[PDB]
């Protein structure tokens, strides 16, 4: 979908390769380096507010 | 880019379904299609490492 074209919600500026995990579910929206801040934090996903359970680098192939 | 194509498996459905080994992904496939992959034990066709969890992704 055109969300993924969007840099980050966050910073604005890395674009949105931080997949935020929770179960078997994840929420895509922000880079790497802020959804590793935002776990590092203890925040919740953004969008869902599940414990973070896993971040992860997403490469589109 | 890549994000606005098609699972390239069924070429129906959004790149939704993440291929997670270690601390990366590969998105090229829907979440059914990249079930499909882990079920018959195939490896990341990407990449080639083992997949740990397919993730359904929202982007949102
Ligand atoms: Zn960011
Ligand atoms: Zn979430
Ligand atoms: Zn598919
Ligand atoms: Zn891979």
């Amino acid at each position: 979908c055109q969300n993924l074209l969007k840099p980050c919600s966050l910073c604005e500026k890395r674009p949105r390769d931080g997949n935020i995990i929770h179960g078997r579910t994840g929420h895509l929206v922000t880079c790497f380096h802020c959804a590793r801040r935002l776990k590092k934090a203890g925040a919740s996903c953004p969008i869902c507010k599940k414990e973070i359970q896993l971040v992860i680098k997403v490469f589109i192939a | 880019l890549n994000a606005i194509e098609p699972c390239v498996i069924c070429q129906g459905r959004p790149k939704n379904g993440c291929i997670v080994h270690g601390k990366t992904g590969h998105l090229m496939a829907c979440f059914t299609c990249a079930k499909k992959l882990k079920k018959r034990n195939k490896p990341c066709p990407v990449c080639r490492q083992p997949i740990q969890m397919i993730v359904l992704t929202y982007f949102p």
